[PDB]
């Protein structure tokens, strides 16, 4: 059938998004590995750690970012977490046919 | 060194001028670990004088023996280091126990090399281990 | 070396490219004991 894939916005984030998908699949594990490899080689943090735990304040390449409820909840980290979760989920559900 | 202390102790007062004789094995990073194992016994030898009347040190840096693999032997003979069998190594080790070497080792610790070319660190152990 | 392992571990995943730095002291025979302590 003719389907629509629609992708959400803010407010969806929490600690531990798609970790069960990372535990189930292998292509999703591969795309998590390429994602956090790319961001620790370019940006200067571990997006796997930013999703898997919610630390108080991390240091980027130059500066440190702080958000007292959790560093998962501010702008850049919410968006890259949503990006890697959507990419991992669609890679898993396209390798499952 | 507890062992050499005890074996030097047991024949002390009965047989003076009867000196025990030790042969140490040293088997790049493994040779560094071996030399670090060496320069505690040798340092205690030069330090404490109760050892000096009873013990006679000698050390041999051992080479590469082909028993405890065939690809390892082929790789190191392509590298150029001369290997040994266990009997060859035992003869070229036990030759340090004749009268000349023990009279010489009575003064100072003999520090002999028997390694047939692995003394230069051309190739490393993990470098061969990934290949093997 | 247990100490350097632990102190290197505690700031690992939070702050990458943040490297701990160690200064070893080495204090003739005492210098030989120190170098033997070094080359482990």
């Amino acid at each position: 059938p003719k389907t629509v894939y629609a992708f959400p916005g803010q407010g969806i984030q929490h600690k531990g998004m798609g970790m069960e998908v990372r535990a189930r699949s292998k292509a999703a594990r591969k795309v998590w590995d390429t994602a956090d490899k790319f961001t620790r080689d370019t940006l200067g943090f571990s997006v796997l750690h930013v999703v898997r735990d919610n630390p108080t304040s991390i240091i980027a390449s130059g500066v440190h970012y702080h958000h007292p409820d959790g560093v998962l909840y501010l702008t850049q980290f919410t968006q890259v977490a949503m990006a890697t979760v959507a990419a991992a989920q669609v890679a898993e559900m396209r390798e499952q046919g | 060194q507890r062992l050499i202390g005890g074996l030097s102790t047991i024949g002390a007062e009965r047989d003076i001028a009867s000196r025990l004789h030790v042969v140490l094995p040293g088997s790049d990073g493994a040779y560094g670990e071996a030399k670090s194992a060496l320069d505690a016994v040798v340092s205690r030898w030069h330090a404490e004088s109760s050892w000096a009347a009873r013990v006679s040190l000698a050390h041999a840096l051992i080479g590469w023996t082909r028993g405890t693999n065939d690809a390892i032997v082929a790789a190191v003979e392509e590298a150029g280091v001369t290997t040994y069998s266990t009997d060859e190594m035992a003869a070229l080790l036990l030759d340090l126990c004749d009268a000349e070497s023990k009279v010489a080792a009575a003064r100072s610790p003999i520090k002999a090399d028997l390694t047939g070319g692995l003394a230069e660190a051309n190739l490393d152990m993990a470098e061969l281990a990934a290949k093997a």
